[PDB]
């Protein structure tokens, strides 16, 4: 259905910025040329005029940058987000022996942050137009998430951008003044949810699952996906890039109200193991030669070497995801030896809570 | 019939009725040709004569062993000797008065 | 479906002292009900190795006694299990978690993890055992006066829930009274 007299005045009113007497003696003026227009269709030829007719192509949406989730139809993607951080453009060389384009803009809403990948001609389409601080639209893209617990945006040939679109929820996005860095908050197992970003967990070690490597970037030691049609490992974020080992520690946390399936990455694994990724790619190498699939020598080497392990109590940092296979899995960017002093604190205040103190 | 807890005590408040002790404290002296070391917790000082395991002068250890009471006098046999070097004594003894005064009451609160 | 329950950090004495319910149905795990109402399913305990473990010539079973001043007990893996053995030794201060097991009448863990623990963290375990055995007795003295007035009925439910108390610790109260019935027969 047309928009209604009022509501083209309105549009006008707001795209214009003009009074709405000042409206009214416009469309009077076009009533006087042309008398067989109504005043719904005056209004209309007066904002094709003025160049806000295109009202047409209203792609209108509440979806949050939080509901994202990876492996989604790119057409229900319809996100709205500040631009905070741009990397630098990287190439690549293709098979073909083109060499493409692609670049990472951080964007960010009211919810959450999500890391956009543009991709061959969206680089040059895009990128020199978008500057820190403009509201972009992403529309069609493939959604993907990072180990961090990030969802990821890619930006393909189907995938659309709306460099300041007319959105209700542009307004809701705090400005980048107010941009803080978020610290991580003490929760228990017990109340953690699917979705919760920057959580610190104090539990002990009850199981170990899985004990293996993953191929990632160099630099910013993150996963790096092989492309079979170019035969090249590519960074997100750094183009092509030699792949190096980093650990992969699936392991339980029990703090007594709750479990629930820890992950950790590459530096903080290393730490927790005391096995270096080279030498832990190795004895998986070793036991999938013997027969067992990548999953069977990863939860056997586990078991068999790593099971010392279990029964330390250790803190974990990181954001909450819900997989739909396991469960709750709290991916844990870093760990860090409990603060037993501090850890006494927090029990003598809830000793005071009780009537003890 | 089951093996004796180590029932945490103080250099001072030793029972005549106790047979295992938890006593925390800091070495003063060692004589390696006896094996025996003195022990201090604040409340008071006990010979603790250890099998083979000798710990440094001023290092602060816990030392769970069997209370020998005989006609030589009154002194512990060691059997468990940790490292409580890197202890929050302060911390240990406020556990210590917690639970003293706490876990007593608690135990009888839901008896039917 | 899939649900893990967590372990609940108790003192030695409480488990030995507690009630072990063996479930002979297959979805249902063994539990012990401490003489305070409290249903505990895994046990986390704190204690030094008092004596060298005991591992068998073919590897088949690995035990260790734990001391915490409470209790002394004892903790057993089998086959792969018995790699836990070997971690401890006479006089090392570790933390175990397991599931609570019942052998010739006799308390013992089943063990699940094993590893030595810092002095601070011995303190730290003293004043979570405490706490947590504050908390549950205050809340099991309140249930136990609705359990004494109604029992299980669909009023006493309701009256339960406004007092900030859970509907299976009032099930579990009455499953402590029938075994406590059964010792006094
Ligand atoms: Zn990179």
């Amino acid at each position: 259905s047309v928009l209604t007299k009022d509501r083209i005045i309105e549009i006008i009113e707001r795209k214009t910025g003009m009074s709405r007497e000042e409206i009214e003696e416009e469309i009077r003026k076009i009533m006087e040329e042309d008398p067989y227009l109504s005043e719904q269709g005056a209004a209309a030829l007066l904002a094709e005029r003025l160049g806000i007719d295109l009202i047409e192509k209203e792609e209108v949406s509440l979806m949050r940058i939080s509901e994202l989730y990876p492996g989604m139809d790119p057409r229900e993607v319809n996100v709205v987000g500040r631009v905070l951080k741009k990397y630098p453009p990287r190439e690549y060389t293709r098979k073909d022996g083109s060499v493409g384009r692609v670049a990472s803009l951080i964007i960010y809403d009211d919810s959450g942050r999500a890391r956009v990948v543009l991709w061959d001609a969206k680089v040059s389409e895009y990128y020199n137009k978008i500057e820190v601080g403009d509201v972009i639209k992403v529309l069609d893209a493939q959604v993907k998430e990072s180990l961090s617990g990030l969802p990821e945006l890619h930006i393909n040939f189907r995938a659309r951008i709306i460099l300041n679109p007319d959105d209700p929820r542009v307004e809701m996005i705090p400005p980048l003044e107010e941009v803080r860095v978020a610290t991580y908050t003490r929760k228990k197992i017990k109340d953690i949810e699917a979705g919760d970003r920057f959580v610190e967990v104090r539990g002990t070690i009850a199981k170990v699952y899985r004990v293996l490597t993953y191929d990632a970037c160099p630099e910013c030691k993150k996963k790096v996906d092989y492309d079979e049609g170019l035969g090249v490992w590519i960074c997100p974020e750094h183009g092509e890039v030699q792949p190096i080992k980093m650990t992969i520690l699936d392991f339980g946390l029990d703090d007594g109200t709750g479990y629930i399936r820890v992950t950790l990455f590459g530096d903080d694994a290393e730490e927790l193991l005391g096995v270096s990724p080279e030498e832990i790619a190795e004895k998986i190498k070793e036991l999938e030669e013997s027969g067992l699939t990548t999953k069977e020598a990863a939860r056997k080497l586990a078991e068999d070497e790593f099971y010392n392990i279990i029964g330390r109590e250790i803190v974990v940092r990181g954001n909450v995801i819900e997989d739909r296979f396991l469960g709750l899995i709290l991916r844990a960017s870093s760990w860090e030896d409990v603060d037993y002093r501090r850890e006494i604190e927090r029990i003598k205040e809830e000793l005071e809570k009780l009537g003890v103190m | 019939r089951r093996r004796k807890p180590a029932v945490e005590r103080k250099i001072s408040e030793i029972r005549e009725e106790d047979t295992r002790v938890s006593l925390i404290g800091r070495v003063i002296k060692v004589d390696k040709m006896d094996y025996m070391f003195w022990l201090d917790d604040g409340t008071g000082v006990a010979i603790i004569e250890s099998e083979s395991d000798l710990p440094k002068v001023g290092q602060v250890v816990r030392v769970i062993g069997r209370i020998i009471r005989n006609e030589e006098g009154i002194h512990i046999y060691a059997e468990v000797i940790q490292d409580f070097s890197d202890a929050d004594l302060e911390a240990l003894e406020e556990i210590r008065e917690l639970e003293r005064k706490l876990l007593p009451r608690l135990e009888g609160e839901i008896v039917w | 479906s899939k649900k893990r329950m967590p372990a609940t950090r108790l003192y030695i004495k409480d488990i030995l002292e507690g009630y072990f319910v063996k479930s002979e149905g297959d979805f249902e795990p063994n539990y012990l009900i401490t003489k305070y109402a409290r249903k505990v399913y895994r046990a986390k305990i704190v204690g030094t190795v008092v004596r060298e473990p005991l591992i068998a010539e073919d590897e088949t079973y690995g035990k260790f006694q734990v001391d915490d001043g409470t209790g002394v007990i004892w903790v057993l893996g089998f086959r792969d299990d018995t790699k836990f053995a070997k971690l401890v030794r006479k006089g090392d201060l570790v933390q175990v978690i397991g599931k609570i097991a019942e052998w010739r009448d006799d308390k013992q863990i089943l063990v699940e993890g094993v590893s030595k623990v810092h002095p601070n963290m011995w303190i730290l375990h003293r004043y979570e055992t405490l706490k947590e055995k504050i908390e549950h007795i205050k809340k099991a003295k309140i249930a136990l006066e609705i359990y004494n007035q109604y029992g299980i009925t669909a009023k006493s439910k309701v009256i339960a829930k406004n007092k900030g108390i859970e509907e299976e610790l009032l099930e579990v109260i009455d499953e402590l009274y029938g075994i406590m019935m059964e010792e006094r027969s």
